[PDB]
């Protein structure tokens, strides 16, 4: 982001829900997690025109 | 004094312009230059094409 | 001679040696931390 | 599609006027219905009568001024056959800033535009041939 | 003589609110000097 | 003093500078192909994080 | 206005800028911005007179748009991918509404007529916050994601601001009004720079800052709202011209000040990316900043206007309101050029 | 820009890896300048408040050159510092990726043809 | 370099706090050791050109006039004594600092190699003269005066430095000598043209054609003697010396990138040089002189022949001397009556008896009387342009004869008529204006005697 | 009521500085800085200046080379004279080193 | 006293030298190629230190 | 020091404004018992008066308290004026301009005398009186309408700011009275005022000075002999009541943005020293230039006040 | 799903065209404004119960509070302005313009 | 030589300002800008895909 105070501090305020697949609190699962968690794990590692 | 404002700076301001005057000015402008410039051009041409033959006649040309 | 010495008719001396101290601090703040950094990058690159 | 603006680059300068005057045309009625737009929505008038006879105006004018001078870029490039070389457009866009001028009455606001209008036309040229592209993107 | 300095004439062309009044349109009138309106 | 001096301090001052100019005209290179194929470490734009996400049973095994 | 409202007005300005810059999240920074706005408000409504009242209404009103925008953009983000952020597979649509809501909100063209109005409705303790720390939280959100921009409209848009901002400056002698279309300006020239090297947008930002914040001091000394209302420092107090003239020429950017620096390396940026006719067009408009920047000049320093007599009685007294940063922001702008590769 | 290289340690102002670098002697142009610029400050805010110049504000004057000196030390080292990372980085990729960098070894004036310009 | 340039940025705190009695006679004494001083840089006993550093150099096209600037640095101080004498200390104390400005900026760029350190150096020469013209004139139109000088150099200055930014991307560097050493040659196309263009169009906006040589006038007539001479002496001189310097790279297009302008010059110094007949305003006349002896440089610079070079730097140098000169003449019969006009004070030389043999030896170099390196540049030049085509002596002549013709009207309307009799406020002469008179003639002797030191580049 | 002129001093007078200090000699009015100052004048620029800038000029050796030049054309000469070599061959380099297309 | 007064011509001294002097650190800087050149190659003869 | 800060360390004004702590005026027309009214005014109710501010009351006020020369004070003369009104030269106006901006600054200083100690002040002519003149001088004809009309714009501006005062009393003599008072005291220049002038001077406080003033404060017309005898007056004032008016429509934070705003010696006349050209007060470059100069040559004046070495300071090298 | 979502992007498109064109009134300024936030609210509360998402919701009414407090700053604003000329008319705002 | 580039600018420019400050303080019109710019940028970005 533009000001990583939140990752200076090791902490989180938004960023743990900022996407889909994210802890939902009874465990109830979102639709596409799979998808989800797969396009993260290969846009994760590389930046941007890479995963593109 | 009034004779230097009015051939100094009372011109502009009371100046309209007109035709014969713009002409004049276009004439004064762009004529003589354009005279001379074609003048230089063919003297240039005609030194380039003798040298090219290579007659011209350039010795003790040496500084230039 | 005025007849309303104001604020500026005699000095502040609290702020005048709280600058002189953190002037002073700053200057010796510097040279131990220039002379630290000295001795580390001869240290780390010979 | 684009077609009705790209086509102007299909032939080089040459025939087809029947063509590139359409398009210049086309290109006046557009930046004069734009530039209407704004002196409308902004600096009112009394009458919607009075409000669209100045759009008509623009209007009209920037379509007259694209056709004259596309045509005379179209007709130079014919009889003077030097093409490619920006005289072409240079002189399309004099004519074109003196038709402004004739519009307008004013010769002063004739020459004016004139000098402007032909030397942006000629700049145009340089970057189609040299390729100096306009609203690049980013590769440092 | 003396350095000509401006006077009345040169700086009651700024006074309006906006210079450059080549139009009709240009006839508003001057802004209050401490932003209240009669 | 003679003129070698100022012969060899030109000739120090052209190394350094052409070495500069090579340095130039090639970070220019470096940092299009940066940008154009994110080969490298410059210009890696942020992409979504993989901490904040669960492995755990959710309720239901799809999903 | 009692001090417990001031202070949390003033809290919460120095937080929605904060909160949009250091979160993550798009509904975040739509949050801040509306911080920023609703705290503002008062800020320039205190007064409550009818004028303060008209500029109240038009910013609340453009700023409300802009924000519903935003959030409009936001919500088609989610309903296309998921997440709450930007990525880069978005229709460019979005980008371009978000960018069209942004510039409403910053001041750029053809979205700044309502920019003047409200810096003129504005006395100048309040004029400067709208000018200098309400530009930053939507400047971060760009700075973020600059890459998917659209460069086209961009730079189409910020081009217009030079043009137009130039323009009006040349009328307008309402120094605030000025101000604003120099405003207008600079952040042209800020979003022309920004999807190349976003370092730049910044630099240009704290040198707009560091050269509007001490003429707005100088000014809130006097109240001194007008040409022939300044005209008259050399008489009421003749110590501000030596830094007003050199910080007018600077905003100008003239060379051996700082304030060229920016367009200079930006320049730099435009050619290694083949933009030099955009390029050429704001360093051939820039000079006409530069020209009603050397107008005020004339009438501060260079020249001795008419003065009126109760300045004696007003010199009698004394003034002792100009703090030292000031000073400081003044030379740390003007004779900083040396130092501008410890500046990028 | 570069604020997503390899483990960019965020909102640190000098790593210890900006240990290994000289640091700048004291004597340094710039430091100086800013000193310089301290000095003229305070000048400058005598001047605004109509006191003495050149005799006044002596302690101000001190504080001001030193503040600025403490800060533009720490602020030219963390510069240094991005220069250095910079050029790492750029000969890094260099090495990595040789081909995108023919070493052309031009040719002698002898056969390579200058082409004439008279006058 | 520094040698020369620290103690001028010394006399700058020495003048702020002198003392009033005594900062005048200081601060003069000490320019002229630093003038002393600047002749270090004539120790060129062989051809490798100095370097100081990647920052600074020297060379023999521009060591004349950083001497030459030194050296009128203290003049305009002398010149700038009597008027400005009933205003304010702080006041005379700020004239003398921005004249400092100039001269150190001057020499910085005359020495420097990158063209754009030059290039900041030649548009912050612009404050200090804007300055010293509106703040100190003694008319109103001083303030148009004003803006068109500042706004022909600055339009000048951009296409300049976008063409910097295109070269120091296209080629790796700047620093002159190596755009030398790895020169090319360009394909010779629009482009290109433009380019050219954009290098030169600002260097020839100060350097006045015909076209755009209105704000040379104005500038000359409502500005004080200061600004008058820095501007006749060096702020043009600018122009030349970078077109010289990066000229160096254009080949081949300046042959057929010349015809217009040189065509232009030509036809302005004749048009010129016969307003200079019918010109009242003495201070006009002679920037209209000046006008006509920058057409012959840069007519001379274009066709880039050694010749012409050094017969530039010639008259370069002085045009600069002599304008300077003249116009301190001007002032000085300015001062006791208050009004340029020519016709009014007339048929002097009956109470100024001497003064005259310094209006005289100043004709003189106008018109090109030999011994003087005037007529030495003048005719190389005319004989660069005879070489370059056989159909320009006829323009060198027509020059020649109207310049022979207004300096000598000049000298005849004011020191050959019969003395009027209501000009009783005719203040004989000054020590101090005779001291300018002779610091400003003797170097034309002493270099008329050897002036192996002002050739240029080719010699 | 007809109308009023902004309040201004007045136009100065045309003085004489010859009628207090027949001494002059244009600096000041103030006699022994006018003195000081114009001693300082042609002393710093008349006997230093001048003089020995003229001085060290004039002694200046061999300025761009114009006399060791002269001497290795003399010794060229006559090297050439006698081994029998023109004094000027037409082509500079070696045209063996080089190289050329067809 | 006077020195208030007469102390101000030792500033212009005092630039001079310190320009020689930073002539002379520059100098002293650049001392690659003392004696590498390919015109001024000299042996180092004894008891003659390096320029 | 009065920023926000002593305020809320606890250095309010309520808790001071304890009773008497109110503002009077004791306006009438020229040589009625003013001065010796209002002060025994202020012995009786331990108030502290403010003498009639005239053409010094700054250079007094400022520096070492001496009247300084006219050059710098106002370039006015009220005996010229006596003798030849209606000249070419505009003493008219550029007198009572400036002796609103000193009757102003009076009445600046007394609200801050009062703000922060509530001892109270009495006042002669206040800047509410200061205008019947300007309309007894147009009535006569000794003055333009544009003069007028930047007066009144001046009034527009700095008047409404401040706060009204409490009291108002207004001594009711007419011409013949006026005149047999003047001619006992003496003087050439008084002695040739005109009867229509005082005529106007009532006139204008009789029919606007009156109502105007009646609906946000006391007022209390008296005569000579009721004012000769005083004591009545401190009676009446005290067993007077202070409704109808704003200075019961603030508190502690109004008071002190008051207080601020006045403290600020040069916001009170920013909108005093305003650009509006008359060639009656409108001076030019030269002769501004020439007395900024000599005032800041004047010892006392050349640096601020703490700082002037010459007079007598020290410690200079420090603050 | 895709039908009245688009519907919905109408309405807030309709809502754009209220608030950018004036019949002389404010009040339907702001409650044009108030349309667009319901429309929003809407289309988010839409999505997240659409893709089942939870934690996602608190978005709505994060932004129905904002607007809440927004239009109530307008209509304070409204209040004041025809308070001090005597309607809530929009051309009696030619100030400004000097 | 000045009725052609410095007061024909002086005259152009003038002008131009004449136009860009002939506006009036009504949100009626600023708004209706406001919406042929909006219009005008998604027309471009449709066209230029
Ligand atoms: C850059 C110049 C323009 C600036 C103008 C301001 C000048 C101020 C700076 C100091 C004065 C300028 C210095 C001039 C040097 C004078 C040179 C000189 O004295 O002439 C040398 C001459 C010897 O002749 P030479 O030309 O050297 O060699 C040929 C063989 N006879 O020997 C002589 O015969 C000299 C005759 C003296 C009588
Ligand atoms: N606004 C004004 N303009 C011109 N002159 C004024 C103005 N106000 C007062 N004066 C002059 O100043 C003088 C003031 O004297 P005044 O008679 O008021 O003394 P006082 O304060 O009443 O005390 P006492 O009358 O008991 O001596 C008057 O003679 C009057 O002419």
């Amino acid at each position: 982001p533009f000001l990583d105070i939140q990752k200076k501090l090791g902490i989180s305020l938004d960023r743990h829900f900022m996407f889909l697949s994210a802890e939902q609190p009874y465990k109830n699962a979102a639709r596409c997690h799979a998808f989800e968690k797969e396009w993260i794990e290969c846009a994760h590692g590389i930046g941007g025109t890479r995963a593109k | 004094i009034r004779w230097t404002y009015a051939r100094s700076a009372n011109i502009y301001p009371n100046f309209r312009p007109t035709p014969k005057n713009s002409l004049l000015g276009a004439v004064a402008g762009f004529g003589p230059l354009i005279f001379w410039y074609y003048v230089f051009k063919t003297d240039r041409d005609r030194k380039e094409r003798l040298i090219q033959e290579g007659k011209l006649d350039r010795k003790f040309n040496i500084s230039y | 001679f005025y007849v309303r010495e104001p604020v500026n008719a005699k000095p502040n001396w609290l702020a005048v040696g709280l600058s002189v101290g953190a002037s002073v601090f700053m200057w010796i703040y510097l040279i131990q931390t220039h002379n630290e950094d000295v001795l580390e990058y001869k240290r780390r690159n010979g | 599609v684009k077609r009705f603006f790209e086509s102007y680059h299909e032939v080089p300068d040459g025939t087809q006027c029947h063509r590139k005057t359409y398009i210049t045309t086309a290109l006046g009625g557009i930046c004069g219905i734009i530039g209407s737009a704004y002196s409308v929505s902004l600096n009112p008038a009394d009458s919607t009568l009075e409000a669209v006879a100045r759009v008509g105006r623009y209007t009209f004018t920037a379509a007259a001024i694209g056709a004259m001078f596309g045509l005379t870029t179209c007709v130079s490039a014919q009889v003077r056959e030097k093409p490619d070389d920006p005289l072409n457009y240079f002189i399309g866009g004099c004519a074109g800033g003196l038709t402004l001028g004739a519009r307008t009455h004013s010769y002063g606001t004739a020459a004016m535009g004139c000098v402007y209008m032909g030397t942006a036309a000629a700049l145009f040229k340089i970057g189609k041939l040299e390729g100096w592209e306009l609203f690049p993107t980013p590769k440092v | 003589a003396r350095q000509w300095q401006p006077d009345i004439e040169w700086a009651e062309q700024f006074s309006g609110a906006v210079m450059y009044p080549s139009k009709e349109t240009a006839h508003w009138k001057p802004p209050p000097w401490n932003d209240v309106d009669i | 003093d003679g003129p070698e001096k100022n012969y060899e301090k030109t000739l120090a001052i052209l190394q350094i500078e052409s070495e500069k100019a090579e340095l130039r005209l090639k970070e220019q290179e470096v940092r299009r192909l940066m940008r154009a194929r994110g080969d490298g470490p410059w210009y890696q734009f942020p992409t979504p994080e993989k901490e904040f996400i669960d492995h755990s049973p959710k309720a239901t095994p799809d999903n | 206005m009692n001090p417990i409202t001031l202070a949390i007005i003033y809290f919460t300005i120095f937080l929605g800028p904060v909160i949009t810059m250091s979160s993550t999240n798009l509904m975040l920074m739509w949050v801040g911005l509306e911080f920023s706005l609703l705290a503002i408000i008062p800020m320039l409504i205190n007064k409550k007179n009818p004028r303060s009242t008209e500029a109240a209404t038009k910013y609340f009103v453009t700023q409300a748009t802009a924000s519903m925008i935003i959030l409009l953009a936001i919500v088609l983000n989610y309903k296309q991918l998921g997440t709450w952020m930007f990525q880069q597979q978005t229709n460019g649509l979005i980008l371009n509404m978000t960018l069209m809501a942004l510039s409403m909100k910053l001041g750029l063209a053809p979205f700044h007529f309502w920019l003047p109005e409200v810096t003129q409705g504005i006395p100048l303790h309040m004029g400067l916050i709208l000018l200098t720390w309400q530009k930053i939280a939507p400047l971060s959100i760009l700075i973020q994601i600059y890459p998917l921009l659209n460069s086209t409209i961009i730079l189409m848009l910020a081009i217009t601001s030079i043009f137009m901002g130039a323009w009006g400056g040349l009328n307008q002698t309402q120094m605030r009004k000025i101000m604003a279309y120099s405003s207008i300006a600079h952040m042209g020239w800020m979003l022309a720079i920004l999807p190349y090297n976003p370092s730049l947008t910044l630099l240009n930002l704290m040198i707009y800052i560091i050269l509007t914040a001490p003429m707005f001091m100088a000014l809130m000394l006097n109240n001194s709202m007008t040409i022939n209302s300044i005209s008259l420092l050399w008489n009421k107090t003749p110590a501000m011209l030596t830094m007003i003239s050199l910080m007018l020429l600077s905003l100008g950017g003239l060379p051996p000040l700082t304030g060229f620096l920016p367009k200079w390396i930006i320049i730099t940026e435009l050619m290694k990316n083949n933009c030099l006719i955009m390029a050429t067009l704001m360093a051939m408009m820039a000079l006409l900043n530069l020209f009603f920047y050397t107008r005020l000049i004339y009438s501060t320093s260079l020249t001795m206007f008419p003065t009126n007599n109760n300045s004696k009685m007003m010199t009698h007294q004394t003034k002792t309101k100009p703090n030292l940063m000031f000073s400081t922001l003044a030379i740390m702008s003007t004779m900083t050029l040396p130092l501008a590769p410890q500046l990028i | 820009m570069m604020n997503g290289r390899p483990g960019h340690e965020p909102l640190k102002f000098l790593p210890d890896e900006a240990r290994s670098l000289p640091p700048p002697k004291l004597n340094d142009p710039r430091l100086v300048y800013m000193g310089l610029l301290g000095y003229c400050t305070g000048l400058m805010d005598n001047m605004l408040r109509m006191r003495p110049v050149m005799r006044a504000g002596l302690h101000r004057q001190l504080l001001f050159v030193t503040s600025f000196v403490f800060a533009g030390y720490f602020y030219l080292k963390r510069q240094n510092y991005l220069y250095a990372v910079k050029d790492h980085d750029m000969f890094g990729y260099i090495k990595l990726h040789p081909e995108d960098f023919p070493e052309k070894e031009k040719k002698t004036y002898a056969e390579i043809l200058e082409p004439f310009h008279p006058v | 370099m520094l040698k020369i340039i620290l103690p001028s940025l010394m006399l700058l705190p020495l003048t702020w706090l002198s003392s009033p009695k005594k900062t005048w006679t200081n601060v003069t004494s000490y320019s002229f050791l630093i003038s002393l001083t600047s002749l270090t840089l004539l120790w060129q006993t062989d051809e490798n050109y100095k370097n100081f550093s990647n920052m600074f150099s020297s060379d023999p096209l521009s060591t004349p006039l950083i001497i030459l600037t030194a050296w009128l640095l203290p003049l305009m101080l002398m010149a700038s004594q009597n008027h400005l004498k009933k205003d304010n200390n702080v006041l005379q104390k700020l004239y003398i600092s921005m004249l400092i400005s100039l001269q150190i900026l001057l020499i910085m760029t005359f020495s420097a190699t990158e063209l754009i350190m030059f290039y900041i150096l030649f548009e912050a020469t612009l404050i200090p003269t804007l300055i010293i013209i509106t703040r100190w004139g003694n008319q109103t139109e001083r303030l148009n005066a004003g803006i068109y000088f500042l706004f022909y150099t600055l339009i000048g200055s951009i296409p300049l430095l976008i063409a910097l930014i295109l070269i120091q991307n296209h080629v790796g560097t700047l620093n002159l000598m190596i755009l030398s050493f790895t020169t090319h040659t360009l394909d010779a196309s629009w482009s290109n043209n433009l380019l050219w263009l954009a290098c030169m169009m600002a260097f020839l906006i100060k350097m006045p054609l015909y076209g755009v040589h209105l704000w040379l006038p104005k500038a000359h007539v409502e500005a004080p003697i200061a600004g008058s001479m820095i501007l006749a002496a060096i702020l043009l001189k600018l122009g030349s010396y970078g077109m010289i310097r990066i000229s160096i790279i254009l080949d081949p297009l300046t042959k057929y990138m010349a015809y217009p302008f040189i065509l232009l010059s030509l036809w302005g110094m004749i048009m010129t040089s016969s307003i200079c007949l019918r010109q009242t305003d003495l201070k006009s006349l002679i920037a209209y002189s000046s006008v006509s002896h920058m057409a012959l440089v840069i007519a001379s610079i274009m066709i880039q022949t050694p010749w012409s070079f050094m017969g530039a730097t010639m008259l370069m140098i002085a045009h600069g001397l002599t304008s300077s000169l003249l116009f301190c003449l001007a002032n000085s019969n300015y001062e006791r009556i208050h009004s340029r006009t020519m016709i009014m004070a007339r048929g002097l030389q009956m109470v100024f008896p001497l003064m005259a043999t310094w209006w005289l030896m100043a004709s003189l170099a106008n018109l090109a009387l030999p011994p003087s390196i005037n007529l030495m540049g003048e005719l190389f030049i005319t004989m660069s342009l005879f070489s370059w085509s056989n159909f320009t002596i006829i323009l060198m002549g027509i020059n020649i004869i109207i310049t022979g013709m207004y300096s000598m009207y000049m000298i005849i309307t004011t020191q050959r008529g019969k003395l009027t009799n209501h000009m009783i406020n005719l203040q004989p002469s000054h020590t101090r204006e005779l001291t300018l008179m002779a610091l400003h003639m003797i170097p034309l002797i002493l270099l008329t005697t050897s002036p192996k030191l002002i050739t240029g580049l080719t010699m | 009521e007809p109308t009023m002129q902004w309040q201004e001093d007045p136009e100065p007078e045309d003085e004489n500085v010859y009628a207090k200090n027949p001494d002059f000699h244009g600096y000041d009015s103030d006699p022994v800085v006018d003195v000081w100052n114009m001693r300082a004048v042609f002393f710093f620029g008349f006997s230093i200046v001048l003089v020995f800038g003229t001085t060290f000029v004039a002694y200046v050796p061999d300025y761009r080379m114009q006399e060791w030049a002269r001497r290795e054309a003399e010794r060229l000469v006559k090297y050439r004279e006698v081994n029998g070599l023109p004094i000027m061959e037409s082509n500079y380099f070696d045209p063996s080193k080089i190289q050329l297309p067809e | 006293q006077l020195l208030r007064e007469h102390w101000v011509h030792i500033l212009v001294p005092a630039g001079f030298v310190f320009g020689c002097y930073l002539d002379r650190k520059d100098d002293e800087k650049l001392t690659a190629f003392r004696n590498k050149s390919m015109l001024f190659q000299r042996e180092l003869r004894p008891n003659e230190e390096v320029t | 020091r009065y920023g926000l800060l002593a305020a809320i360390l606890g250095d309010k004004t309520t808790k001071k404004l304890h009773e008497y702590s109110r503002v009077i005026t004791v306006d009438g027309n020229i040589c009625s018992g003013k001065n010796k009214l209002a002060k025994e005014i202020a012995q009786q109710l331990g108030m502290k008066h403010y003498p009639e501010a005239g053409i010094q009351y700054s250079s007094t006020t400022t520096g070492d308290g001496r009247p300084l020369d006219i050059e710098f004070s106002g370039s006015c003369s009220l005996e010229k004026f006596y003798d030849d009104p209606k000249s070419n030269d505009g003493n008219s106006y550029r007198l009572q301009s400036w002796l609103y901006a000193s009757r102003l600054l009076q009445y600046a200083d007394a609200l801050e005398h009062l703000l922060s100690t509530g001892q109270g002040v009495v006042l002669e002519r206040s800047i509410y009186s200061d205008f019947v003149f300007l309309e007894a001088m147009y009535n006569q004809g000794y003055i333009r309408k544009q003069c007028v009309d930047h007066y009144n714009e001046i009034k527009r501006l700095t008047l409404p700011e401040y706060l009204p005062p409490h009291a108002v009393i207004y001594i009711d003599v007419p011409v013949p009275e006026v005149q047999s008072r003047i001619q006992k005291k003496g003087d050439p220049h008084e002695m040739k005022v005109t009867s229509a002038y005082l005529q106007d001077i009532e006139n204008a406080y009789k029919k606007t000075f009156l109502p105007k003033m009646s609906e946000m404060c006391e007022v209390l017309v008296y005569d000579s002999w009721e004012a000769e005898d005083p004591t009545k007056v401190v009676e009446d004032i005290e067993y007077l009541k202070y409704n109808k008016g704003p200075w019961l429509k603030q508190d502690d934070w109004t008071f002190h943005y008051l207080r601020m705003l006045v403290q600020d010696k040069t916001e009170v006349l920013n909108y005093t020293t305003i650009p509006v050209y008359l060639p009656e007060i409108t001076i030019g470059a030269h002769q501004g230039s020439r007395i900024y100069n000599s005032f800041r040559e004047l010892p006392g004046r050349k640096y601020a006040p703490g700082y002037n070495a010459e007079v007598g300071d020290k410690w200079i090298w420090l603050k | 799903m895709p039908s009245t979502f688009f519907n919905l992007t109408m309405a807030f498109s309709l809502s754009l065209l209220g608030t950018l064109m004036f019949r002389s009134h404010l009040m339907s300024t702001l409650l044009c404004l108030e349309g667009m936030v319901l429309s929003l609210f809407i289309m988010t509360s839409v999505t997240s119960l659409n893709s089942n998402s939870m934690s996602s919701m608190p978005i709505p009414i994060t932004i129905l509070v904002f607007a809440a407090c927004e239009a109530a700053v307008g209509l304070a604003l409204l209040v004041k302005v025809s308070n001090t000329y005597g309607t809530d008319y929009v051309q009696n705002l030619n100030l400004l313009q000097c | 030589l000045e009725k052609t580039i410095p007061k024909s600018t002086s005259t152009l420019h003038t002008n131009m300002t004449t136009l860009t400050t002939n506006q009036k303080g009504l949100i009626k019109l600023y708004f209706m800008s406001f919406l042929i710019n909006i219009i005008l940028i998604i027309i471009l970005y449709s066209i230029n895909l």
